[PDB]
């Protein structure tokens, strides 16, 4: 499926609307994202 | 500490997070056990 992944272009920067002020490690939590 | 003045410091924050490396203190240590097997009380009072 992943139609979503291709409406907008996923790396297409418009500006950063927030800083998600985290930055972990995310190869981890690979399912809580579609 | 003691007498001296000394730093206390953790770097697993700032350094060593994020990236896939490992915190160099965590370390391994190695301690090996033996255990008599079949041993018989030979032929003495030891065996009360």
């Amino acid at each position: 499926s992943d139609r979503i992944a291709g409406l907008f272009n996923i790396p297409a920067g418009i500006i950063p609307t927030g800083n998600v002020l985290s930055t972990i490690e995310v190869c981890a939590h690979r399912c809580i994202f579609d | 500490v003691g007498d001296k003045l000394v730093f206390l410091e953790a770097l697993e924050r700032r350094v060593y997070q994020a990236t896939r490396v490992a915190y160099p203190l965590i370390g391994n240590i190695d301690i090996t056990f033996i255990m008599p097997m079949g041993v018989f009380q030979a032929n003495s009072m030891d065996r009360y």
